[PDB]
């Protein structure tokens, strides 16, 4: 039986986690005691009679994310041992969350990890939630990332991680954070799909027109692009997208394995009953920069493998000539030695609404993931910002203090370099 | 005289299995549920099978009108 | 008493004998439960090419379904016509090849290579004279490419006196499906012509096209394009499991469409293909059973058959026919249009007639075509394949499970090289 | 009008056996009181092979039971068709041998050997005609391995001129059950090579796996592997209970088995062995239970059969069949690969035809094999004993009861000399 | 008919015996006031009618603990002159627990014994509960094992010794005991089973979730393993493995007989409906280090041969595969002359639970006591502590007045000094 284990991670992975499983539950009807009243192998693991647990450990140092976890709506369906906390925050430090309280708890991490992992039968891959912004995320998902692949070889880890907006950005220490992630999640993380906290601040504005956005909006669309990329797992369709299928078609070199995310329909309660909503009209939906979950315009650079995943009442003929004008389209340009870009997967289980949500029920839905060399502009730009901040060695103390030293600023500075050197050397046309 | 303890009490029978009393179904549950209506019966007459054509079925009285409307599958365009 | 052995591999494959056996079983006339129900007599004169006979009545086909995913059989476990099968063919996997031809070939084939070739040795020596043995999968994918071709080469090893159809559907050239989509199908057909005897070249837009222009269907689901592949595949063994004026078996086609050994890539055609709309107002006479099968629409392969020659064709009639209207209008053919066949080839045309039609048509034909204009396919394939090697783009997944460029590079070799002798075969 | 006498030793035999009377009294058709209510008159005529007459129609087998502790006779007399089983039978001690070889041997079990050997001689002088010495123990433990080995010394002194059938479980080289297997199960065989006539060696893990595999059982307890070697061991003597169109007794097993007195080692099955979902797919025919007679999967031994040649082979074919049906598989699996048996024996596999099918099943069969691939076997038990005794461990709880390490070398000298046997034949 | 005899002696050994009776008369369901509403019959005397007496003598040369058991809550239950009380206790000192005040109580523990062997129709093996740390249990405690090893020759004795701890330890002269009574078990005790409080303190910090636990609590879950390692006789299963067996299965060697001990399934009542207890789950947490009930690191050291007792609903096969997944592990390691090393015993009558208790109803249960030469760590560590201390004559005075002489404590170090040599020689390969 097939099974991919959720690790969470930093103050993201909780609030993210709490509406990714809010909308895992609502699709196999358990109840948040647990209680069902086939496919749940998945995600949830069955035991005594009639409780399922979730396949998940929530990893942070700071208490105050995790004991309302401990304490909602929410308390009979985890496992105690999974919720794992700490004394004190790691305070957006990338030397505190992977040298001094990082190795205290990782220990114990791993001790959750071999435990789910022994429960599971068919291992296919692994998922982590982190934010690079803070040093829970950023430091102690490094750690355990580095970890998990001497532990755990050759399996797949699909890291959803949320990187900082150009303009939009909640801490200072940030540009420094990001930077050393990106030491660990390049030669580690095999597929990094990228997200941003801006640019699904546009997405709600304009498409689900919320005026306010919150951080519990933004997290209900995560849950949808998380769910409809392993939704090929639990459900039957026309084309099954394993976890392994998923890796090998949008990484054509192993450090060139970010990737883009776009769901394309996001409708209102109200817009939902005027739009007709056809395989043609998602799929063009779904390319518009518009609908990009990260800030960066996908037409400076250029588009290098692609899936496409469809949930709900779509047939194969239309979705495989909705695919065609899109190829016809001179604005979303591919690169010139891969003639086959793309990549389909469709699912019979149309996308399931939260009662009290934002989102619409709708019949047809394709999520995007995308490899592309526009990727660039969002490294290029967080290596500005830390290269102005690191010339007058601000914020360093904090950093070489706590164990640090000057040295490995300068190592994961010249690995993120070779990056963009990277992006710009593969999609060269020749 | 030693405390009789509950077994424990598998389905399996080999005995029953190797004479063949009981059939049963030896399959386990079936894994990537069920979707219902999936893929769906096409608007413009029921079509879920492509038995019509490949068996050459004549044409009902109650559904030749449609296609004495319409030329292709979509429904009523004029 | 010749026997035939199905054997299948990947999403692609195992969906299409899920119909397949379907379409079959009704033209026999035998229950989803296995018991037999027909009204006619001659259907169960020639049942043993297909079923096993068994206790009560039970008729178990000779179906040895391949997959290294359970997806694959819990669709056939819950299918309808699924319950017919043998339950200890189904050999399974747990890890699952990825959409990687390394996977399922080198590295993670060998694990279930020697307990899938067991069901087949098993099946091989129950039926007594072995007629062939045809397997359906796909070549773009992974699980049914990779483990396939290798199977296929382990089976002209231990049978090398028996026929091999082999039913694999090709990469589209207007539309992809996967994006390792030409990595896969040139390590396949490399393969493809050293071990397999014949091949029918099937691919999903031809399917789509054929469905809209022929049929009138603007909603064409996978199991509708599976039919139409079903019924080219009943159309080939149709005379074997029917008696016929003029009797045509596997092994006679082998002969006739296969005029040099390497020369053995097909195309296929059904011929009474009738919209809805349209039903009543066609007759069915050979005459115009002949012009549905020469026309370029109803090919079911990317080739247009009017850019390259005809070098030979074969034709499966069924039904009852006059032989002179099977004999004129093939004839006509020849004749009416010359340049599209070989001069120095007197007759490319094998012609065939079986008496038994299928159910409900009153006539039916399968066509298949050795046509030189099969190289415009393979041509496109190794187009996008020197396109991605030469930028060793996704090369570092298959180099991982134990390849070397080796035979990458030997695989554009006997690729460049079969297509070298389509087109000095079209001069 | 010949009878068997059984031996049951230790928990393992006394739990076999129970399993084993379950068969015999089924197929001869006995409820558990004791009576006769079978509808068939032959199955009536040889009782005197297992049970024994008595007064209101009551049948007691004739058979003991042995151990040292009385919580396995408690499961025995207990469990389901245990009422039949004599009291007087019923020996057994109060110390337990507690998995050593020397307590069952020499120091506590000398109190035991004498009052069943006044047992045994009672059925032994009762019965008319003694034809052969059955018993099923184990080789690991000591409650029945150092207990039987001596039992089977003392009972061949008595009685120098009948054959004996042994059903001793060997411990599995995978999976360990006992710290102390090489030590007790190096002195049993040692016992054994110089006295056992014949013997049927089966272990867990082929059990386990012919479970999995082929009875495709989930979790299953070992009253499923106890009725799986009571399948085979009520299979050795169908030909005494039951008429046929050819019989062939114990000796008739043994003068067709053993080329030479020190290569008496064997290896058993059960053939017609299917899931609990695909008996309604299965032809129950000749061909095919013997293409699960010679496959190595269904064996109930750790070896695998096609490492070593078989220096000999038997059958045991049991229902209503076609002796030439029967004979040609026999002589097929001798010519299709002959690599796999030995080459200065001619006619290198027995047969025999049963007229009476076991309960429930239309036909089935039982191998019996000599090969060279017990050497195998006897490799992994002696590698564990040498690699082990340079250091001297676990003497303690042997030299301290009776034998000196004398003997322990002297267990080197012949299973040394077994090994160097077995492999010179293969060449 | 199997039979025990259990003997109780010093502090630890009529507390831990408070909870193994409790447990006893639970699970045949006889009330405590003595009464059934034959497993019974291995640990209780069927006397008369609807009465019944344990086959276990508790004695102690201080007179309070037995006061309490006097008048507690057991007082119909044990037989009244089955308690034997002293005049005062030996204080913590080697010296008065064997020679001068025992001797004229210990004769009076020799006759009982002899009374309970003679009420019975064949025993199995001895039981002894004790601490080497204090006067009273391994004063006496060795008196008494001088005396049954002459009278009652050759007989199966199994001991269960609470031996002080690295860390945690409460008595001075603790490390004084503890080597002049390892000078009697080694020679006499034919198989020491290992005990330690800080690691059931450990067991049920972390995995019964109590923070305040205290001796009650440990001597409940001690009881737990005591009855599943006497499993066999009473209740039937797939392998039955009896006192017997354990021995000369298990020690190798004369001088090589030390044992730890694991009990795997120690689950809470809120834990229990999360975790999906299989076999393979409950075998891998035995082998574990954080779950043994002695401080040792057997990574340190290496197994030399082990026994698991398996209660509860165990199919025989998973327990086969849970073994194969065991043997196939590096982190844990054998003795290279050992290949065959685990003895399998599978019962199926699954463990009670107290009313009260903390341990909640579980249905599988797996004890793992194995030899190791790990326990030359403890050996060493609790060594290093005498020779540091005897370099000063400490605490000599009150020893050597008892009728101890001053040489004593010297062939007591040798002959542990000779266990360090056995131990350290027979790890070595060759
Ligand atoms: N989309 C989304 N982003 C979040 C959410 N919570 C935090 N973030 C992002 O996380 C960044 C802050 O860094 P974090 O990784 O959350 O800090 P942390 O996890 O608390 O790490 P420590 O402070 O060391 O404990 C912010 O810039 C946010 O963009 C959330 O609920 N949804
Ligand atoms: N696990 C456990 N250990 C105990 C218990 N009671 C006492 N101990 C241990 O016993 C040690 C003291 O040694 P003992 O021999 O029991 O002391 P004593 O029996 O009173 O002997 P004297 O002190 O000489 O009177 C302490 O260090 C404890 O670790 C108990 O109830 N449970
Ligand atoms: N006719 C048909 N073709 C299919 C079906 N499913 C997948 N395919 C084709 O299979 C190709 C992809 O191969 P894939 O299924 O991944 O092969 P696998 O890895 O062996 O399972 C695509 O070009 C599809 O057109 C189906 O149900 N019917
Ligand atoms: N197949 C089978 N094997 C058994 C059974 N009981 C015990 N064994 C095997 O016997 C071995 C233990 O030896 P044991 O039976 O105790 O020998 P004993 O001490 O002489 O009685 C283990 O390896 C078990 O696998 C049984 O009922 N069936
Ligand atoms: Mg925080
Ligand atoms: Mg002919
Ligand atoms: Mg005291």
């Amino acid at each position: 039986m097939r099974e991919v284990i959720s690790i969470h991670i930093g103050q993201a992975g909780i609030q993210v986690g709490n509406a990714c499983w809010e909308l895992y539950c609502l699709e196999h009807g358990i109840q948040p005691d647990g209680q069902m009243p086939d496919a749940f192998n998945t995600f949830f693991s069955e035991t005594g009679a009639g409780k399922h647990v979730p396949r998940c450990i929530f990893l942070d140092l700071e208490p105050t994310v995790v004991d309302e976890v401990r304490t909602g709506t929410y308390r009979q369906l985890f496992h105690p041992e999974q919720l794992i906390s700490g004394k004190e925050d790691a305070a957006n430090n990338f030397a505190r969350g992977h040298y001094t309280i990082g190795k205290e708890i990782v220990d114990l991490a791993l001790d959750r990890i071999r435990k789910l992992a022994d429960n599971c039968t068919g291992l296919q891959g692994f998922l982590v939630f982190n934010a690079v912004g803070g040093g829970t995320g950023s430091g102690l998902g490094s750690l355990l990332l580095e970890r998990l692949s001497v532990d755990y070889g050759k399996k797949s880890k699909l890291g959803f991680t949320v990187y900082p907006s150009p303009q939009v950005s909640t801490a200072v220490v940030e540009p420094y954070n990001s930077v050393l992630s990106t030491h660990s999640l390049l030669e580690h993380t095999d597929v990094a799909v990228m997200l941003d906290n801006e640019a699904i601040y546009d997405i709600c504005r304009r498409s689900l027109d919320i005026e306010r956005p919150t951080y519990t909006n933004l997290n209900r669309l995560i849950a949808q692009v998380i769910s409809s990329l392993t939704a090929s797992l639990r459900f039957d369709g026309a084309l099954n997208v394993d976890i392994t299928e998923f890796q090998t078609n949008l990484v054509p070199y192993p450090r060139i394995h970010f990737m883009l995310s776009s769901y394309a329909p996001i409708i209102s309660a109200e817009k939902a009953y005027h739009e007709q909503l056809s395989v043609a009209e998602i799929t063009n939906a779904a390319f518009e920069p518009a609908s990009m979950m990260v800030k960066c315009d996908p037409r400076h650079g250029k588009y290098m493998a692609c899936c496409l995943m469809y949930r709900g009442d779509v047939v194969p003929k239309d979705v495989n000539a909705s695919v065609a004008t899109i190829k016809t389209k001179r604005t979303i340009q591919f690169v010139d030695w891969c003639p086959t870009g793309f990549k389909c997967g469709i699912n019979y289980q149309p996308p399931t609404v939260v009662p009290g949500g934002d989102l619409a029920k709708v019949q047809r839905a394709v999520c995007m993931i995308s490899n592309s060399t526009a990727i660039g502009e969002i490294f290029s730009r967080l290596d500005h910002k830390f290269d102005l901040m690191y010339a007058k060695r601000a914020f360093v103390h904090w950093y070489v203090g706590e164990g640090m030293e000057e040295g490995e600023f300068s190592e994961a500075r010249e690995d993120l370099a070779a990056l963009e050197k990277d992006f710009e050397e593969v999609g060269a046309e020749s | 005289h030693t405390r009789p303890a509950p077994a424990p009490a598998s389905d399996a029978y080999a005995a029953e299995v190797i004479r063949g009393e009981a059939a049963g179904d030896d399959w386990g549950p079936r894994t990537k549920r069920s979707v219902p209506d999936m893929p769906k019966p096409n608007a413009f007459d029921g079509r879920t099978d492509l038995y019509a054509h490949m068996q050459y079925r004549p044409l009902s009285n109650g559904e030749q009108g449609k296609y004495a409307k319409a030329f292709d599958d979509r429904g009523t365009r004029g | 008493m010749r026997e035939i052995v199905h054997i299948q591999g990947g999403q692609c494959g195992n969906q299409i004998g899920a119909k397949f056996w379907e379409v079959v079983s009704d033209e026999h006339g035998i229950d989803p439960t296995g018991t037999y129900h027909g009204d006619s007599d001659l259907q169960l004169e020639r049942i043993n090419v297909y079923f096993n006979e068994a206790t009560g009545g039970r008729y178990v086909p000779r179906a040895i379904l391949m997959d290294l995913e359970p997806g694959t059989m819990d669709s056939v476990r819950s299918g309808p016509y699924g319950q017919i099968f043998r339950p200890d063919n189904f050999v399974f996997g747990q890890t699952g090849a990825g959409n990687n031809w390394a996977k399922g070939h080198y590295t993670e084939g060998a694990e279930l290579i020697d307990s899938v070739l067991d069901v087949v040795r098993k099946e091989a020596e129950s039926c007594d004279c072995l007629q062939g043995f045809q397997v359906c999968h796909s070549l773009g994918g992974g699980t049914g490419s990779g483990m396939g071709t290798l199977l296929i080469s382990k089976i002209r090893e231990e049978y090398p006196d028996r026929m091999m159809l082999t039913f694999s559907v090709v990469p589209s050239p207007k539309v992809s499906d996967t994006v390792v989509e030409p990595y896969n199908a040139t390590l396949s057909v490399h393969q493809l012509v050293e071990n397999a005897d014949e091949c029918m070249v099937l691919d999903n837009e031809a399917l789509y096209d054929i469905c809209f222009r022929t049929l009138k269907l603007t909603t064409p689901t996978f199991g509708d394009l599976n039919h139409l592949i079903s019924a080219v595949m009943s159309g080939i063994t149709c005379c074997l499991r029917f008696p016929g004026q003029l009797n045509a078996d596997l092994r006679k086609l082998a002969v006739n469409l296969i005029p040099f050994p390497r020369l053995h890539f097909f195309m296929v055609g059904f011929t009474p293909l009738t919209s809805r709309g349209s039903q009543q107002y066609r007759a069915l006479t050979v005459p115009e059973l002949t012009q549905q099968m020469w026309d370029a629409k109803n090919m079911m392969c990317a080739a247009d058959p009017r850019h390259g020659r005809y070098l030979t064709a074969s034709a499966l009639f069924r039904g009852r026919m006059s032989t002179k209207e099977v004999d004129e209008q093939m004839l006509n053919v020849q004749n009416k249009n010359s340049s599209y066949f070989v001069e120095w080839i007197p007759n490319n045309v094998k012609s065939s007639v079986c008496d038994i039609p299928p159910k409900g048509l009153k006539m039916s034909a399968t066509f298949i075509g050795n046509s030189t204009a099969i190289q415009e396919m393979f041509k496109r394939v190794s187009e996008q394949f020197t396109a991605m090697f030469r930028r060793k783009a996704f090369l570092h997944w298959y180099t991982g499970e134990g390849m070397d460029e080796m035979e990458f590079t030997e695989a554009e070799s006997n690729m460049n090289d079969l297509v070298s002798e389509y087109q000095q075969y079209q001069d």
